[PDB]
């Protein structure tokens, strides 16, 4: 197994500021995509052990 | 054939009964089905 790491989109993205999250919604799905491909890797963690 | 019978006997009613040994096969699907959808919701976002 190897370690098993979590992004966080708003906190890496934007520094907490309003004007940020603003244009993020118009980006949409780019960063639930790899929200939810490195929660699949820390499912299949727990599996080969 | 008392002990062969009755041994398959009950892989045909675990498959009848419960649907979750299919569904190793069944996230072939979902894995497909997720892909798509979130593909296809792409244009609705206005990029900036």
């Amino acid at each position: 197994s190897m370690t098993k790491t979590s992004v966080d989109c708003t906190m890496y993205i934007c520094g907490d500021s309003t004007e940020c999250s603003n244009l993020l919604l118009q980006y949409g799905s780019f960063c639930t995509q790899l929200k939810r491909a490195l929660t699949g890797i820390a499912v299949e963690q727990d599996k080969n052990t | 054939a008392n002990q062969f019978n009755s041994a398959i006997g009950k892989i045909q009613d675990s498959l009848s009964s419960t649907a979750s040994a299919l569904g190793k096969l069944q996230d072939v699907v979902n894995h497909n089905a997720q892909a798509l959808n979130t593909l296809v919701k792409q244009l609705s976002s206005k990029f900036g």
